[PDB]
């Protein structure tokens, strides 16, 4: 949910942000099958 | 009151699930100063916040 325009939240201020005036579509599921099992994954 | 309050102790915390201001930005909070404050304590279902 801080995946879209003028957000604020972890990723934000230190991983990645969206334009306040962003023309595009956000996608996203809970595959977690592959997704989990991480040393992959990280934060800043 | 009578004192400095240094929000960005609060913000910077992940362990707070929501932040939400609604006059003011939490980045701006450390440039502006207050009369009162006002702290307002209680608990409440999670699903009614």
């Amino acid at each position: 949910r801080q995946i879209a325009p003028g957000q604020t939240g972890k990723i934000a201020d230190y991983n990645y942000k969206l334009p306040d005036d962003f023309t595009g579509c956000v996608i996203a599921w809970n595959s977690n099958n592959l997704d989990s099992k991480n040393y992959n994954y990280l934060y800043r | 009151s009578n004192c400095v309050a240094d929000y960005s102790v609060l913000y910077n915390s992940a362990s707070f699930s929501t932040f939400k201001c609604y006059g003011v930005s939490p980045t701006k909070l450390n440039d502006l100063c207050f009369t009162n404050v006002y702290a307002d304590s209680f608990v409440i279902r999670g699903d009614e916040v």
